[PDB]
């Protein structure tokens, strides 16, 4: 009986709560309040059996700091979660979220998850700070940092539309086990 | 090998709930199946400010 210690990373708002559970529901929640800490456990046919998949939600703040590394030390890989649709996240990305991993463990694999996709497709929303003071991130800028980061993949998600929202878990767990 | 590959990890199925923490700003946690090691890990951390008293053991 295999287990992936899947803990979700990030400060900020990359709809890191939704993307998590649509990806186990397969459906779109509807309460707002899940920002805290929700351990799922995920059964996938990996490798021709059916593994276990360990998904940790950190609160992603530091309030929380007490009780935020306590998903830490059980880890294998990491779900870096960056907002596309705002260059903030993207700066500390490269310099914030995954330092604050390195110190901790710096061979441990990076996943790179991008959300926030339903705006990212909102040109309304887009074209409205693209030249007021934000902008939105390329594949090709997110990958570098994937490579940057050491991070094992770059892929984006969703959760009401489900976009590519599994096959980023399909990389992390991918990642976070090894030969 | 234990190589894993982007079409070995089928589709998810077996949504486990292992622990589901509910914050609320009128109760203030609401956590009714936390983890057995985190038990001890969140009651010492942020949830330190009383030990777990959430409605009594029924006898
Ligand atoms: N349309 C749509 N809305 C989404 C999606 N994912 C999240 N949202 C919405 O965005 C809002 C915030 O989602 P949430 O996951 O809590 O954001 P967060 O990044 O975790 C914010 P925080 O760090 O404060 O906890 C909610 O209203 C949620 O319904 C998505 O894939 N599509
Ligand atoms: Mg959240």
């Amino acid at each position: 009986m295999q287990t992936i210690k899947c803990v979700v990373v990030g400060d900020g708002a990359v709809g890191k709560t939704c993307l998590l559970i649509s990806y186990t529901t397969n459906k779109f929640p509807s309460e707002y309040v899940p920002t805290v800490f929700d351990n799922y456990a995920v059964t996938v046919m990996i490798g021709g059996e059916p593994y276990t998949l360990g998904l940790f939600d950190t609160a992603g703040q530091e309030d929380y700091d007490r009780l935020r590394p306590l998903s830490y030390p059980q880890t294998d890989v990491f779900l870096v979660c960056f907002s596309v649709v705002s260059p903030s996240s993207f700066e500390n990305v490269k310099e914030k979220w995954v330092p604050e991993i390195t110190h901790h463990c710096p061979k441990t694999p990076f996943l790179l998850v991008g959300t926030q996709i339903d705006l990212r497709d909102d040109p309304s929303t887009i074209e409205k700070l693209a030249k007021n003071k934000q902008k939105p991130i390329t594949p090709e800028t997110a990958e570098k940092l994937a490579r940057d980061l050491k991070a094992v993949k770059y892929v984006e998600c969703s959760a009401l539309t489900q976009k590519g929202l599994k096959n980023v878990f399909d990389e992390a767990i991918l990642a976070a086990l090894e030969p | 090998k234990k190589k894993i590959s982007k079409a070995d990890i089928g589709a998810p199925s077996g949504f486990k709930h292992v622990s589901h923490v509910g914050w609320d700003p009128q109760n203030g946690f609401d956590v009714n199946n936390l983890d057995p090691d985190l038990r001890s890990l969140f009651s010492r951390a942020g949830i330190s400010e009383a030990q777990l008293t959430d409605a009594e053991t029924s006898k």
